[PDB]
DNA sequence: CGATATCG
DNA sequence: TCAGAAGCAGTAGAGCATGCATATATGCATGCTCTACTGCTTCTGACGATATCG
């Protein structure tokens, strides 16, 4: 299960691997794989209203993830609103406001998390420091020393 | 949640809590607004039954509120009924001076709305609505009562009407009915006292039928239900000499029959002899031909199962203290305890008593 | 597309000079025209859809009234369904005092940015909680080149336009009368999604739409919707999918509201019975039916009666074929109703469905079946009559293709007819009338009739909330006007008279 | 308007022979005759009806003195239909050993019509004939009986158990075939020449068979009353202008009787209060009275109040009891799916004046020969809501008439967008599966050219069927009536069979049926019956 | 023919 | 007499929740509410003809 409500403390406005009911607001989505506890609200009839009136909110993801979503025929509709990012390759994030012309940038990194195809890490740089979102990760002991991103 | 966490805890704001949900339940008109509305009114009632806080919640004017608005010919949905008429149920057993005066009323709607949900020829059935005045019987019942001792046609009819709840005639995926008629026959199986004497064959096959289902919650409900039965039949047969020629020699050969059954897990086995035990207690029919038999049998069964099938016993161990206990409630019934089995036995309690951690 | 989408419309009216200041020989002003044309709209769409979205925006005015607090932007109505204090409320604009009502409350004259208004617009197309069908804006103005002099706010103003078209936003332009003359090929020839193909020229009046507009066509529009999902069944195995609609149904007014007359609010009714004598209530499982016939008196249950009246299960039965031939015209019981497949409970009706038709509209057969639409309802004869498409208009499909189902009465429906004596008439007199006849001819279209008791409850209405004592008396369409068909036939009337009524005579 | 009829039914031993396979003649005249009391006494029209039975072990008639009309028994006499009656017919009806004839029946029955029908008014007199033909009888009563029938103007109708596998009323040949007998065939000659010298030729056609008169409502033909007329005048223009009278040919047949609530304990009405309470949508729900209520509707998710009186002055006027034709058009301008209403009209001419019925004749041959119609302008009376319509002609053999149907306004007409079928690329049907259907319907055809001239003769005339909710209702109540605690019985096989085409066509059907079924795939996605209570806790 | 009150 | 008006019951079409086992993923199925629309049944009252009185 996911107990996740969709929204870090420390950056609000973006909302992680839960679409349902307070991230109708969110300026960016994050899907960090593709199984069915982690896409509640994903397909929602409010969610499929709102991506048809807007232009600069997307959904990020891991290239597998893109490829296993636009696969089923129910996602198809977030074939044109779907950013897929390299792993291990650090991009900024630009966190536009859809009403008022009010910007704010942030940096994203996607880590293997070796649970299943599709499946990352997501690390955010911004003004509120750094935080790390590992949805259903797996990893020995002794790893966590050998991630290259993390030190 | 939190009347759950702290029951007794709130004792000034339970009656603005009542006053809200009655707010909410009379102005408001959506049902997702609405089940939680009377769901707390029920636990409020649930939590406050022998406190002195039944005489501000004014449980006549809610009784004749909710009565009221069921004499209506706007019908609301299906959910809310069952919660209405679990309310009205519950209005009788929390707080029956108040009652005195509008349960014979109300076990009419009960009846009519029982029947018409069951003995439909034009519609299909409504089981929220089922489970409702299942449970609001149950809830009614256990102040005004209704024997066949002292009134035949409703305590034969409230019986049919649990015949047919826990009745698998067609078999469903919810559970809902068929647990509340269970639950409804175990808390006052007293009252049907020839009702239960006549169909005891189908109510003990029915009963075995539901004891074994994989709910939990069903399965709970079987076995009180089924233990109730037993009691009332056992002192029913015990206590007149015109039930035993049949009966008796009828229930003596089911449990013989279950115990020497070869594939019966420890539940059937433990129902047996806890039958048994209930029968031949009162009855004073006990031989040690066959007490001596059962006795033999289940060591037997149990040296078979644990000492001797040393193997990847997962389950074993999760049911050997039943087998434990029905050993020691046959062997406290025989005298003459054959020394043969004694070893067995104490080397069976020692490797029980080794298998602890494991629990 | 889905049937509970509804359409969303946003007036964009400029509040500039030029839109106060046009009147050459003192008409009509702009502005004026504009808040006639918008008070035409509601009160055309208050009736005919009520569940719409509309929204009033003036722009290039001194104050400002926004989410975003954009300048010069004033959003008087937000996106919400039609009522009666929005035309008002537009009322207060209306009249030539109007004008400096508008001016002392929201002003006039000040610059703007045509990028601001667009993303003011998509705002309030993006704060509606319901699912829009159709997003449309239009934009009253007079200004054929608005950004002049600037054209970095002209390429914002076109990106910005882009966009919205991108979304999914008709914008299309009503142009108002120009003094010098309105060219969209300027400015709006890049910002609005299709081109009428005849403004290539300049304007010199008002746009051709605003005439239409303005005539409120007041009907109630309902939205396509099965009435059941029956299955046609060929046999008690091979059954197939359809869907019954109903393409005539009869109009009926709104059923009334009890108030409190006091507050003006509705009230909560609740039927209820109980005992007379003892005053309990009485439940509905404490109730019986009767029906006394001379002495007797049957007693029935409640789901009895249910009984009495179910044969079979809802669907069609398929019965043989008949030819249309027999098929009387005289034999009308109730209004047809349409049949369509459905694709959606079985796989492979649809093609069946249309083999069907075929072979009955190339044998004009028309296939008799048991119509039973509801549970426990008494089942009825129909004849599946079959009906072709027709595609007329440039391709615009006028008639459905399927079968027109249609009501058989039985036995008992048939009244009988007393007994009379054919009394003919000679040839003179039967080509007298024939002439008479081809005088008075004329082309019959369905829809040149209007109801006008319900037309009549419109006007009483509208009267009623804008509190107006004046209200409009709807002409009858329905009358024969006798004061123009005598002037047509001439001096046939008496000369058949004559010819076929006695000297004396009294209709 | 009442109206006498004597049932003449024949006991004899003769129709008592259980045929192997079909029901006796004496259980199928039972079914007719019971299906027509109950429809006379359900109705509750002031009738009054007389049952003759003759052929049985007894005798009792007015003329039985002197060793004549043996075997005869006047059962009822002229009175007011009732469950007695009903119990009758129902139980205490046994067949009888001597067989009379039907010739001294109709004797009886000639008087009891003219000495029971004294002191009443019956403007109409019938008697109905429930025979097997089979028994003997003389042939010199025969001219007396037909100057009585003409000096009384008296209608009669005979019903036998075969026409002029087997299911009772199953649209199918009644009369087994070589089944009939010699004496049967006299009688036959008898009762057309009998029926012929009546009326004329159409005479021979009130005989029916007992299972074709329980589907085609033949017993009622004679004693149902004629419809109200509606006098108007038929206006061209400002002053021509034709007196018309107008008839309602087709409504909806709705029943009459409404269904009483009951308290369930006492059967009495009165004991029943059904009260109506308004009340404010608050916490407190403070109760309203009733004249502190004004009218209001809803005008875009507002609410306009409306009072009666104000909608009343303000309510659209209009010149009740008008009928103006509007003008002319092609009849191939205005199909008939565009009808909307409930009642067909037939326009026929006035009363007796003969000017207005050649006008209107001359009206009707016109709009015939240029095939237009006429456009009119129709309103009941002062309050009914004006509406119009079509009025196309209608030309028979036997008089003339204006067929009136309402035509629907433009709030009325709803463009609805479907999809296409012909251009349907996923679902075009193959030639094969074409031409599978072109069997089928070639199969499952109803109609049929016979008399060498290749007329159509549909073998389902679904058109004088009788309603089958009415006798299910009839014989329901029959039964508890009769059977106060018992469930309601199964509907009977007559009536199941009367609501189904002819076996042939099924058995012809049966081969292109499991053609269709081959190549035609159909798949259902889930099928959930909806179950009774009854079925899932019996 | 008035024109009033039924009666459906 | 009968048109028209309430009053009530059923459904389509969308939407949502929960129940699923020793799985942490189920997606999947199932069953319910809501709302606008249509139809049937019961009730009412105005109305026009035609009966009766002058
Ligand atoms: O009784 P049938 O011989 O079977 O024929 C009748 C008869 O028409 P014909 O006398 O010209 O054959 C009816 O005429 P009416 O007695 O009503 O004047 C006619 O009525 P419609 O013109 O209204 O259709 C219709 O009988 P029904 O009234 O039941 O429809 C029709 O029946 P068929 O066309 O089937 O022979
Ligand atoms: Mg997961
Ligand atoms: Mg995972």
């Amino acid at each position: 299960m996911s107990s996740f409500e969709g929204q870090m403390a420390e950056y609000p406005t973006i909302s992680i691997d839960r679409f349902d009911r307070e991230n109708l607001r969110a300026r960016a989505y994050f899907l960090s794989h593709c199984h069915k506890d982690h896409m509640k609200g994903l397909r929602a009839p409010t969610l499929k209203r709102r991506l048809e009136c807007s232009l600069k909110v997307y959904l990020y993801c891991s290239p597998v993830t893109k490829e296993l979503l636009l696969t089923s025929p129910k996602y198809r509709f977030w074939k044109k609103r779907i950013i897929s990012i390299e792993i291990e390759t650090p991009t900024q994030i630009s966190l536009v406001d859809e009403a008022s012309g009010e910007k704010e940038e942030i940096v994203v990194t996607l880590l293997p998390a070796g649970h299943c195809p599709g499946s990352v890490m997501f690390l955010f740089q911004g003004n509120n420091g750094t935080v790390l979102y590992t949805g259903d990760f797996r990893l020995a002991q002794g790893e966590a020393a050998r991630m290259e991103l993390l030190h | 949640i939190f009347l759950e966490k702290m029951g007794q805890k709130i004792a000034p704001y339970s009656v603005e809590i009542k006053n809200t949900c009655t707010s909410v339940y009379t102005k408001d008109r959506a049902a997702k607004c609405k089940i939680p509305a009377l769901d707390l009114l029920i636990k409020l009632l649930q939590t406050f039954r022998s406190s002195r806080l039944m005489d501000e919640f004014k449980i006549g004017e809610l009784f004749s509120k909710f009565y009221g608005e069921l004499a209506l010919k706007k019908k609301i949905p299906d959910t809310v009924l069952e919660k209405v008429y679990e309310l009205l149920g519950l209005l009788g057993e929390v707080h029956p001076s108040e009652m005195i005066n509008n349960a014979e009323n109300l076990f009419r709607a009960f009846l009519g709305e029982l029947k018409t949900q069951m003995t439909s020829a034009v519609r299909e059935p409504k089981l929220p609505v089922l489970a409702g005045c299942l449970k609001g019987l149950s809830s009614l019942l256990c102040n005004f009562t209704k024997s066949m001792e002292e009134d035949p046609q409703t305590s034969r009819e409230i019986f049919n009407f649990v015949l047919k709840a826990i009745r698998p005639q067609i078999d469903l995926k919810r559970y809902a009915v068929p647990s509340a008629g269970l639950r409804l026959f175990a808390l006052h199986a007293s009252q049907f006292s020839t009702c239960l004497l006549d169909n005891y064959v189908s109510l003990f096959e029915v009963l075995l039928k539901w004891c074994a289902h994989t709910n939990v919650e069903l399965k709970k409900a079987a076995l009180s239900a089924l233990e109730s039965f037993l009691k009332q039949v056992s002192n029913m047969v015990a206590k007149n000499a015109e039930m035993h020629k049949n009966k008796l020699q009828y229930f003596m050969e089911q449990f013989y029959g279950i115990i020497r059954n070869v594939d019966s897990n420890n539940k059937e086995l433990s129902i047996a002899i806890r039958g048994y035990g209930l029968f031949a207690g009162p009855c004073k029919v006990i031989n040690a031909k066959d007490v001596d038999f059962m006795y033999v049998e289940l060591i037997q069964r149990c040296k078979q199962m644990f000492l001797t099938q040393t193997d990847t016993g997962d389950d074993r161990v999760y049911q050997m203290p039943s087998f434990l206990q029905s050993v020691a409630s046959v062997l406290l019934y025989l005298d003459t305890v054959p020394e043969v089995y004694t070893p067995v036995l104490e080397h069976l309690v020692v490797m029980q008593i080794d298998s602890f951690p494991q629990y | 597309y889905k049937y509970s989408g509804r359409d969303s419309l946003i007036f964009l009216v400029d509040a500039s000079k030029a839109m106060f200041e046009s009147q050459s020989e003192d008409e009509l002003t702009p502005f004026d025209m504009s808040i006639q044309c918008i008070q035409s709209v509601y009160i055309s769409k208050i009736i005919s859809s009520d569940r719409d979205l509309l929204a009033v925006v003036f722009y290039g005015t001194e104050k400002d009234k926004n989410s975003v607090n954009f300048k010069n932007i004033y959003v008087l109505q937000e996106l919400d369904n039609p009522g009666a204090k929005r035309i008002l409320e537009l009322d207060q604009f209306k009249g030539q005092q109007g004008q400096k009502r508008f001016q002392d409350m929201m002003g006039h004259g000040s610059d703007y940015s045509l990028s601001e208004v667009l993303w003011v617009c998509a705002n309030l197309f993006s704060d509606v909680q319901f699912k829009m069908s159709h997003k449309r804006i239009m934009l009253f103005t007079n200004e054929d080149n608005p950004h002049g002099n600037d054209s970095a706010k002209a390429s914002r103003a076109r990106t910005k336009a882009g966009d919205l078209r991108d979304t999914g936003i008709f914008l299309d332009l009503m142009h108002l009368k120009k003094p010098g003359g309105f060219d969209i090929s300027l400015f709006y020839r890049d910002i609005i999604s299709i081109a009428e193909d005849e403004d290539l020229r300049v304007h010199f009046e008002e746009s051709s739409k605003l005439e239409d507009l303005l005539r409120k066509v007041r009907a109630k529009e309902t939205r396509k919707r099965a009435l059941s999902r029956l299955k046609l069944k060929l046999n008690k195995d091979i059954v197939i999918s359809v869907g019954i609609y109903n393409l005539v149904q009869k109009a009926l007014k709104p059923p009334p509201i009890k108030l409190y007359r006091e507050t003006n609010e509705p009230v909560k009714t609740k039927t209820r019975t109980f005992n007379t004598s003892t005053g309990g209530l009485l439940l509905p499982s404490d109730t019986k039916r009767s029906q006394i016939y001379g002495s007797r008196q049957i007693i029935l249950e409640k789901e009895e009666t249910e009984e009495l009246k179910r044969f079979d299960d809802p669907g069609l039965m398929l019965m043989g074929f008949k030819p249309l031939v027999l098929l009387k015209k005289h034999h009308y019981l109730r209004p047809s109703l349409f049949v369509y497949p459905e694709e959606s409970l079985v796989i492979g009706s649809s093609t069946l469905f249309s083999a069907l038709l075929i072979k009955c509209l190339e044998k004009e057969v028309a296939a008799l079946c048991r119509y039973t639409p509801r549970r426990n309802i008494p089942p009825y004869f129909v004849a599946l009559v079959p009906q072709e498409e027709e595609l007329d208009d440039q391709k615009i499909q006028v008639t459905p293709p399927g079968f027109q189902l249609v009501f058989l009465p039985f036995a008992d429906d048939k009244r009988k007819m007393p007994f009379t004596e054919k009394i003919m008439a000679t040839p003179e007199q039967v080509g007298k009338m024939k002439a008479i006849v081809e005088k008075l001819r004329f082309t019959y279209r369905s829809d040149s009739f209007e109801n006008p008791v319900l037309q009549q409850h419109f006007r009483n209405l509208e009267a009623l909330a804008l509190d107006l004592m004046e209200p409009e008396q709807a002409v009858d369409l329905t009358l024969p006007k006798v004061e123009a068909m005598n002037k047509r036939l001439g001096s046939l009337v008496d000369e058949f008279k004559e010819l076929v009524y006695p000297p004396d005579y009294n209709p | 308007n009442k109206a006498a009829v004597v049932l003449c039914m024949d006991v004899g031993f003769t129709m008592s022979n259980s045929i192997p396979g079909i029901e006796s003649p004496f259980e199928q005249a039972k079914k007719v005759i019971t299906m027509f009391v109950q429809r006379q006494v359900f109705a509750e029209n002031k009738d009054e009806i007389a049952l003759v039975l003759f052929g049985t072990d007894g005798t009792d008639n007015p003329l039985s003195g002197g060793d004549q009309y043996q075997n005869i028994t006047v059962h009822r006499h002229l009175m007011l239909p009732d469950f007695d009656l009903l119990e009758d017919i129902e139980s205490k009806i046994q067949p009888g050993s001597q067989q009379a004839d039907f010739l001294d029946a109709l004797i009886v029955s000639m008087d009891v019509i003219q000495h029971e029908t004294i002191g009443k008014k019956f403007e109409k007199r019938h008697i109905e004939i429930f025979t097997d033909l089979s028994s003997r009888f003389s042939k010199s009563q025969l001219d007396i009986i037909i100057h009585s029938l003409k000096k009384c103007d008296i209608s009669l109708q005979f019903f036998l158990p075969f026409s002029l596998p087997f299911r009772l009323g199953g649209h199918g040949p009644s009369f087994p075939l070589k089944g009939i007998t010699e004496q049967q065939k006299e009688g036959l000659e008898i009762v057309k020449m009998v029926m012929i010298s009546l009326e004329g030729e159409d005479g021979l056609d009130e005989i029916y068979s007992f299972s074709e008169s329980l589907r085609k409502l033949c017993v009622f033909k004679k004693i149902e009353r004629h419809s109200i007329h509606w006098p108007c005048r038929l206006t061209i223009g400002s002053n021509l202008s034709i007196r018309i009278a107008a008839y309602k040919s087709i409504l909806q047949e709705r029943v009459k009787k409404t269904w009483t609530v009951v308290d369930a304990k006492t059967l009495k009405k009165e004991d029943i209060q059904k009260e109506t309470v308004y009340c404010l949508n608050d916490d407190d729900e403070t109760e309203v009275l009733k004249e502190d209520i004004i009218q209001g509707f809803r005008y875009g998710s507002d609410i306009v109040p409306f009072s009666k009186v104000d909608e009343e002055q303000m309510k659209y006027k209009s010149e009740g009891k008008c009928f103006s034709v509007l003008g002319f058009c092609k009849s191939s301008q205005v199909q008939r799916r565009f009808f909307m209403g409930n009642q067909v009209l037939k326009v026929f001419a006035a009363r007796d004046d003969e000017a207005a019925a050649v006008a209107l004749s001359s009206l009707i041959h016109a709009l015939d020969d240029l095939d237009m119609v006429a456009i009119v302008r129709y309103a009941y009376d002062k309050r009914a809501n004006p509406q119009v319509g079509v009025a196309f002609p209608h030309i028979k053999h036997n008089y003339e008439c204006l067929v009136y149907v309402q035509l629907p306004f433009m709030e009325d007409l709803r463009q609805y967008m479907f999809s296409s079928l012909k251009n349907s690329k996923k679902y075009a049907p193959t030639e094969a599966q074409l031409n599978a259907v072109d069997a089928l319907i070639d199969s499952m055809s109803l109609a049929k050219k016979d008399e060498k001239t290749d007329t159509l003769e549909d073998l389902f005339p679904t058109t004088k069927i009788p309603n089958p909710r009415f006798q299910r209702l009839f014989q329901c109540l029959l039964h508890r009536a009769l059977h106060p605690r018992e469930p309601l019985p199964p509907i009977q096989q007559h009536i199941w069979n009367m609501l189904n085409p002819p076996a042939e066509v099924t058995t012809k059907s049966q081969i292109p049926l499991s053609k269709i079924k081959t190549l035609f795939p159909l798949i259902e996605a889930k099928k959930k019956d909806q179950v009774t209570a009854q079925e899932i806790f019996q």
